[PDB]
Parts: structure tokens; sequence; C-alpha cells
């Protein structure tokens, strides 16, 4: 009741007695790299009905896309071609997967069920939630951090079906996910204005971040493992941190109005790309919001975005079953 | 309510460092592994599929 | 070699959009539904019916709602203060950003509920009310004209000549004459000629 | 004198009002890739059936009635004759296959975005311009139509580039290019028109509590209304001038059918009212 | 973070109910009140539109209550004059979980908790 009102206090005590400075006081240094701009070098017209999520392989070239018309279509940023075509049980799918050593796919979306795909035929059908999937990601060949939206991340065994450790409690609707690149600790974004990272190791929370007056649609992680950052619906990507415990920044112009719809950095850090919902996906620079490149082409939305495992090129989904690859 | 008041118990039995060296890792990252941005470094077209 | 890798895909290309193509034929001809408050296909004089449904997900739905933009048409089945917080699910249908031009039908329940319980209004507005005709009684013809009033209030507010409400009163026959209604009257409002 | 120096500018502003509007449906339609439907191939071929005209027609049609001389000469004039009908065989004929399209797209709604897919809508296009050239390089070349008293004279001798039909030619392809097009464009306008003044009589039976049929009859008169007025006395004249001669008048041949070649001016600001197209116009 | 608090308190009395919006910014939330009588699940009662158009109320409460958000100090008031005995009810201040919007999915259960309790109303 009242007894737990003063150790939150404890808390926004010491998280302001760290604030020493900001990241735009510190930042007095050399200027921004000026407008940057990207053509699409390639489009993979294959589909049917809207592009939810993709996810760009590990293979940095067989990137895979899942979309409302019941396709998986396993593309080929290369060649232009389509490796596979497998076809799904229920319509709808919210995320697809890649298993890093390039020979599983996983995908699944509100039909409750994370299945399991090995590049035709299913493998694992990893039932068990009580809510719609929302990110699904690969550890290792037998070991996925799947979210939920029954405010429950979970971590399944392919192996004989069992679910290892459930990361609960947060109170509302969780949304996309990332992972370390040490691969022991992962972010989740959800719906209560709350970025809350767990362990995998211990199987409960660490720290919780709130920065946000909204609810939080996609997350990503900086790529070193001591920040990350996040969108949400009030055209936002506040850049928290993990040894500070603080927001350093807040990238938001004055016009834009429309929701964020994914984040992902690249390959050094210093461009934060950011999926919008207003028809486009601006290019954020890290340590100073610049905006410094429109990026137009899709004439629907900007669903689900991925850079590669090189940093090569980048691939924005649509919602008019287009896909398009900027270098 | 009561296992909330023992879960942030065991979010502030953590240190943490100030802003101006947290940030200054993120700095030192953005700066040395600017050689292997194909995004910020415009590539040669020579090798740019 | 560089001249069997490119024929090694090319076979694959070739086999799978020479597929997609006999599966196009058949995502164009079904039309998706959504009974919202599991999916189940119907046919009607040759013509395929994609009835989703919503009945596993939790009640928070803003999130697995806009993930239904390209449905032709909500069920939004109702019952007759149970009223007023499934009079705001609708207002909220309406408005929203991405189902925004997506018709509603409209089932109103079973009329002898509303029937039975008047032999209670909830509302101000009403004792001032003037009935409308076409019916059966009079007791009861002025209680079901008036939820079929009220949601009827809120769709020619914001209708915009894309989207209506088609209220019933409670069947396959009786949506598929109207999903027909809603094909016609969206080829007709890009023509401008409605 | 005076009277051609007019001519000499408002006639060469029909070769201009040409160009500046049908390249609007060209660059416009093959760059955006949103708008690239089914039903915005037929309106492509009603920008390329339209630009033979302002090109190779219409300009040409002006050096005529100028200097009053041919200056190409023959084996030329059986090909501007024959290059003539071409565009407007084809001009007409899209002009049915658009109007079928929409016809079928209403009085048989659940048939027609799965069984009419961009597969089969450039054999739609090839069987109207091979329709289009039968009528035009069949009979106009191998000179089926060359029947005599003055059209042996001139049409095969010097510089009198004209057109004398037979007695069969200018009714057997006369039918083909008008009188067709007038059963089928008024069969479709009045299977279309029962359904769009019947949900106008059905929104206003639930709805109509909380004349506005101007709507429907502004965009059935600048589309049913516009063909048979630019293009209906230029085909019944030359049904006329072959059956009897009380109506030759010199001038309402040439200055009668030119009327004719103002109907494709306005079919880019017609047949695009979509909304799509007028938010890809700006950024030209 | 997002701090919803309230403030405020014989059928036929008056009674003033206010709030505070801390955390994010109160000019562009399309605020509403939502009550709760103990035994029975979540109603509604009043909205606020982005800048004081579309007062809207519930069948009940109509005409009696009115309602005004202040947009200046980031609060609400709900003036309840000539309350019932029907009005034994937890107000809990409710909020639009999106910036311009015009609609509203904040009726349902418990999957919102980082909010002030809301005062209880007794009649
Ligand atoms: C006078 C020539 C140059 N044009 C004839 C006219 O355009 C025409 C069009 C279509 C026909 O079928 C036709 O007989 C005549």
């Amino acid at each position: 009741r009242q007894e737990a009102e003063q150790l939150k206090n404890q808390i926004r005590d010491a998280r302001k007695a760290c604030a020493d400075a900001t990241l735009s006081q510190i930042t007095n240094n050399i200027d921004p790299v000026g407008r940057i701009q990207m053509r699409t070098r390639r489009t993979l017209r294959g589909h049917l009905a809207k592009i939810y999520a993709m996810h760009w392989g590990t293979d940095s070239r067989l990137l895979v896309s899942a979309s409302q018309d019941g396709k998986l279509i396993i593309w080929d940023s290369y060649t232009t071609n389509k490796v596979h075509a497998i076809p799904l049980r229920s319509s709808w799918v919210m995320t697809c997967a890649y298993a890093p050593s390039g020979n599983y796919v996983a995908c699944g979306g509100l039909d409750n069920i994370c299945s399991i795909y090995n590049l035709v035929r299913v493998s694992r059908e990893l039932a068990g939630h009580t809510g719609y999937l929302s990110c699904c990601r690969f550890l290792d060949d037998n070991q996925i951090v799947t979210s939920s939206g029954d405010t429950t991340c979970a971590l399944w065994d392919i192996e004989t079906g069992q679910q290892t450790t459930t990361f609960t409690g947060h109170t509302g609707d969780v949304m996309s996910l990332s992972l370390a690149p040490d691969t022991r600790l992962f972010v989740s974004g959800a719906c209560d204005a709350s970025a809350k990272l767990w362990d995998v190791r211990e199987g409960m929370c660490r720290q919780t971040f709130t920065g946000h007056e909204s609810d939080i649609n996609a997350i990503c992680f900086f790529p070193n493992g001591n920040a990350f950052a996040t969108g949400s619906d009030d055209a936002t990507c506040r850049l928290f941190d993990l040894r500070a415990d603080q927001e350093l920044m807040t990238y938001s112009h004055d016009n834009i109005i429309c929701g964020i719809t994914s984040v992902s950095f690249s390959k050094s850090g210093r461009l934060l790309l950011a999926g919008y919902d207003d028809f486009n996906c601006n290019v954020w620079d890290a340590l100073k919001a610049d905006r410094a490149g429109v990026l137009a082409g899709h004439d629907n939305r900007v669903s689900c975005l991925g850079v590669t495992d090189d940093g090569m090129a980048v691939a924005t989904g649509s919602w008019d079953s287009f896909l398009k690859i900027w270098n | 309510a009561r296992k909330l008041v023992e879960q942030l118990k065991m979010e502030a039995n953590i240190d943490r460092i100030k802003v101006s060296k947290a940030a200054a890792d993120l700095m030192a990252y953005c700066e040395a592994h600017a050689k292997e941005d194909p995004l910020l470094t415009p590539v040669p077209a020579s090798e740019n599929p | 070699d560089q001249r069997n890798e490119e024929k090694a895909q090319r076979e694959a290309n070739k086999k799978i959009e020479k597929q997609l193509q006999k599966d196009k034929q058949v995502y164009r001809a079904t039309h998706r539904l959504l009974l919202l408050g599991f999916e189940t296909k119907f046919q009607v004089d040759k013509v395929n019916f994609h009835m989703f449904d919503v009945g596993g997900q939790r009640d928070e739905r803003r999130k697995w709602i806009q993930c239904f933009n390209d449905v032709t048409a909500i069920i939004f089945v109702v019952a007759s203060n149970r009223l007023q917080e499934a009079l705001n699910l609708f207002k909220s249908i309406w408005n929203n950003r991405w189902l925004r031009t997506i018709s509603v039908i409209l089932f109103l329940n079973k009329q002898d509920l509303l029937a039975e319980k008047v032999l209670e209004d909830y509302f101000p507005e009403f004792a001032r009310y003037t009935t409308p005709e076409d019916a059966e009684d009079p007791r009861v013809t002025r209680a079901k004209y008036f939820i079929r009033d009220e949601f009827l209030r809120i769709s020619t507010a914001s209708g915009d000549g894309r989207h209506y409400c088609y209220p019933h009163f409670t069947n396959i026959r009786r949506v598929f004459n109207d999903c027909r209604d809603i094909i016609q009257r969206m080829h007709l409002r890009q023509y401008e000629l409605l | 004198e005076v009277w051609v120096v007019g001519m000499g500018i408002v006639m060469s502003l029909i070769v201009l009002a040409i160009v500046f509007g049908n390249v609007l449906v060209i660059t416009a339609i093959a760059k955006f890739e949103r708008l690239q439907t089914v039903t915005n191939y037929f309106i492509t071929s009603l920008a390329v059936a339209d630009l033979v005209m302002g090109l190779a027609v219409v300009p040409f049609g002006a050096a005529h009635i100028l200097t009053k001389t041919w200056t190409f000469g023959n084996f030329w004039c059986e090909f501007w004759t024959s290059i003539d009908v071409l565009c407007v065989t084809a001009s007409i004929w899209t002009l049915v296959v658009i109007a079928v399209d929409r016809y079928f797209a209403i009085t048989s709604p659940f048939k027609y975005q799965s069984l009419l897919t961009k597969n089969k809508a450039r054999v739609i296009i090839l069987m109207v311009w091979i329709v289009s050239g039968l009528t035009s390089f069949l009979p106009i070349q191998m000179h089926w139509y060359r029947a005599h008293q003055e059209a042996i004279n001139c049409y095969a001798e010097e510089t009198c580039c004209d057109f004398f039909t037979n007695q069969a030619y200018a009714i057997a392809s006369s039918i083909v290019s008008f009188y067709v097009p007038l059963v089928i464009m008024v069969f479709v306008y009045s299977r279309v028109f029962q359904e769009a003044k019947r949900q106008l009589q059905k929104i206003d039976k639930s709805e109509g509590r909380f004349l506005k049929e101007h709507k429907a009859l502004k965009t059935l008169g600048i589309i049913m209304g516009t063909f048979t007025l630019a293009w209906l006395p230029f085909f019944i004249v030359n049904i006329v001038h072959v059956i009897q001669d009380n109506l030759i008048r010199k001038e309402v041949y040439i200055l009668l059918n030119w009327i004719g070649y103002v109907n494709s001016g306005f079919n880019p600001l017609i047949y695009s009212r979509s909304p799509d197209f007028r938010i890809a116009f700006q950024e030209l | 973070q997002v701090q919803l608090q309230e403030s405020g308190g014989q059928p036929g009395g008056s009674l003033r109910l206010s709030c505070a919006a801390s955390g994010f910014t109160f000019s562009n939330y399309k605020m509403n009140w939502v009550r709760q009588a103990p035994g029975k699940g979540l109603e509604w009662v009043s909205d606020i539109s982005q800048s004081g158009a579309s007062i809207s109320y519930t069948g009940s409460v109509k005409g009696r209550f009115t309602i005004s958000r202040d947009n200046a100090k980031n609060t609400l008031y709900l003036q309840m004059n000539s309350l019932k005995p029907e009005d034994t009810a937890v107000y809990y201040c409710a909020r639009c979980p999106a910036p311009f919007t015009r609609d509203c999915f904040d009726v349902t259960s418990t999957t919102y908790a980082y909010r002030g309790q809301g005062t209880q109303v007794t009649v």
C-alpha cells in the first residue's frame, strides 16, 4: 500500500544523483555528416498482402519475410529470386525469425503458436501461450526468446517442447524485443511505457526504465552492449542506458505526429534508423538529432525494418507487399 | 502489491556510473568503428551489391 | 561454376512464381470477415467467405485490431449499462485511423429479449422519442428502434461516403446480400458516381 | 489571308493541348507504380491511341488546310488515311472496354477481382488494337475502298490527298467505328446508372434523416454526353455523303470531322477522376 | 513516469474531484473519467476532448455533472452537482493511450496499473 511508495523515491533520488550532464551538452564535437540518402537497390515484389514483419538473415543475404497472406517467403537479396515459399496454417503472422546458423526459420503470430521451420515442413509447434505473439528471436538452434501479449516473455526449448523460464510480470501487453551481442540478456518494450531489461541466467528483472508517455511499439539494442534505443507511439525515439539507468536524448521534431513502428541501429551505432507511420522512415543521428534524411518510398506504412549482420543494406518493409533494399 | 514491494529492493542494490562516463563509451564506439560503416561511409561502386 | 549457379535458382525462381500466381486466384476470391464481440469458411453461390474470429485474445484491443485493416466487413455483434460499454467500442472502431475505410455490419441481438423485459431505458433522450414506422407492437418498436437509431447516430457524423453501418435485427444470406452491397458501393465511390 | 492566319494558331493549339495533357497519363502511370492496377492499363491505351492522333494525325491535319497541298505526296496519303482510322477506331473502342470494365464491376461484383487479372488485360487491348487495325490497314492499303466519278481522277493521280470512300467502305466500317460503340456504351450506362440510383435509394431508407442526385448525372454527362456530342455528328455526316449528296457544303466534312479530334483532348481530363491521379500530378 | 493522482472526497449534496498529470504533455490527450461501483465491473461516466469540445456522458449521469479540463495546470475537474444514491463508486481517472486521436479503449479490466487509486465517492 503506502509502504512501497517511499522505496520508489529512493530510486528517483539515486537516478537523478548520477545525472552529471547530458549527451546534448558533452557532444560539442565534429559536425554531423550532412544530408545522406539511399535509393531502392532492389524491390522484392512477391507478396499478396501487407508485410507485417521481416528479419534479415545472419548470412547477410537471405532475408525472410512474413506477410498476412499466409506466405513466408525466404527471399534472396542478391539475385532477387525466391529460395522457398512456405505456406502457413493460420493466415496471420506478426513476426518471423532467423537462426544464426542459417538452418532454421521460426515464424508465428496471432494464432498464439510459435512454429518452427527448417529451410518447408514444420518441426515443433511450441504452443502454451494465452495471447498473441509479437517478436521471436533465436539464441541457438534449440532456444528462442519469444515475446507474447500475455505480459510474459518466455524461453522455450525446441527439444520436447518445454518452457524453461517465464519472465513474468509486466502489467501490460508486451511488444517487440531485442537481444544483446553476448546473448545472455534481453530487453522488452511493452504497452506500459516501460522498457524492462530481463536476465536469461537468473530469470527475473535486472532494471526497469521509464521515459515514455505512451505505449512502446518496437525496440532495438546498441551494437556494443551498453545501451538501447526505444520508439513509442508519441513520435519519439528515446535512447536509454545500462550503466547510468537514465535516458539521454529524445529524438523528436515539431511536425511529426505519427508513432514509431520499428527501430534498428547501424553497424557502428552512429545512425539510428526509425520506421515511422507517415509512409516514410527517418535516419536519426545518435549523437545529435539532426534527421539527416527523409528517405521516402512506400505508400502505405513502414511496418518493419532490419539491418544486416555486416551493416550493408537495410530492408524496410511496407503495407503494400513491397520490400525495398537501401544501400 | 505484496510482490512489487520486494522487487524494487532488488533494483535498489545495484550501483551505477554517472552519465558523463556511461555515455563516454558510446562516443568511443561511434568514432573508432567509423571505417567499417558502409551506410555512413559510402563504399566504392566496385564492391556494393 | 558461374553458369550452373544462375540456373540453380532460376529453376526455383520460375517454379515458385508459377505457383504463387496459381494461389493468387484463391486469395483474391476469399472474402475476409471478423466476428467481433477459430476461423470458419462458408460459401454462398460460389464465393468464398474467410470469416475470422477473436475468441482467445484478451480484452485489450488496440494492437490486434490494426491487424484487421484489410477486412471487408467487421461483423459487430452486440446485445440489446451493457450497451454503453459496447458503444464506445463502436465509437472507437469508427474514428480509428486504420479501421477507417472498413464498413461495419451491425447485428442487434434477439428481439424477444427486448420484448419480454418491457412487458430500464437507461437513456435521457428516450421519453421524447418520435418513433418511425415500417416494423411489431408500439411498446416494443419504440424501444428496439432506439438503439438502432443510437448506433446510427454516430455512423452518419463520420460517414464520408467510404464506410456505412448496415444494421440488421436477428442468416448467412443476410450477410451475402450485404457483403455484395459493400463491393458495389466501394466501386461506385471511386468512379465519382455515388 | 487573315482567315487562314487565325486558324494557324487555334488548330495548332489542338496539337499542343494533346501532348501537354496526354503525357501526364504516360509519365504518371509508368512511374508511380501504386496506381498501376488492372484498370489503369486500359487508360494507358487511351494515351497511346491518343498520342498517335496528337503527333501523327492532328499536326499533319493542319498542313493539309494551311498550304492546301499534301507535301508528302502519294504512298503516304494511303498511310496517313490509314493511321487516322487506326487512331479513331482505337480511341473509341477503348472507351467501350473501359465502360464494360465498369459494368462488370458493379453488375457482377463478386466475379471481377478474381476473374480479370493483368495477364488478360493485354489480351483485351490486343483484341481491340487488332480490330482497329483490321479496318485501317487491311482495306485502306490493299485498296478495297478505291471506288467512280472523281474517285479515280485525284485519289491516285497527283497531290489530291483527300478521302473518297466507296459505297460500302463508309457503311461497313462506320458501323464498327461508331454505331457498335453506341449500343454497347448505352447498354452499359443504363445498367450502371440503374445501380447508382438504387444505392442512393437504399442509403436514404436506413440513413436519410440525419435533389442530391446531380452527382450521378454530372459524371454521366461528362462521360456519356461528351462522347455522343463530339463524335456523333462527325459520324452522321460520313453516312450521308455516300448515301446522298445534299449535305456536301465543302466544310462540313473537314471542319465538322475536326470536332472529333478534340474529343481526345478531354479524355485525360475525364478518365483521370480517380483520387490516385489527382495526387500524382502535383509532383510533375 | 505517468503519474495519475486523484484528490477530493447524504444523497443530494455536491462534490468536486481534482486530479494531476505529471510526466506527459496534457494539451493533446483525450482524458476521461471511469467509475466502478463495487461488486460489478467498470462502467463509463464522462469524456473530455483535446480542447473542451466533445463533452460526452453516459446514460444516467447525463446533465447532472459537469466536467472541464484546465490544460494549464495539468488538471481536469469533475463537478458533481446533484449527486445520487446510485453513485457509490470509486472513480479512476483514465487516459487516452495515443496523442492526437479520436478513439479510446480505456474501459476494460486491470491491464493498466501504473496510476493512482482514485478517490472513493459514497452517498
Ligand atoms: C478523312 C480521314 C482523314 N479521316 C476519316 C475519319 O477520321 C474516319 C474515322 C473512322 C472511320 O471508320 C471512317 O470511315 C472515317
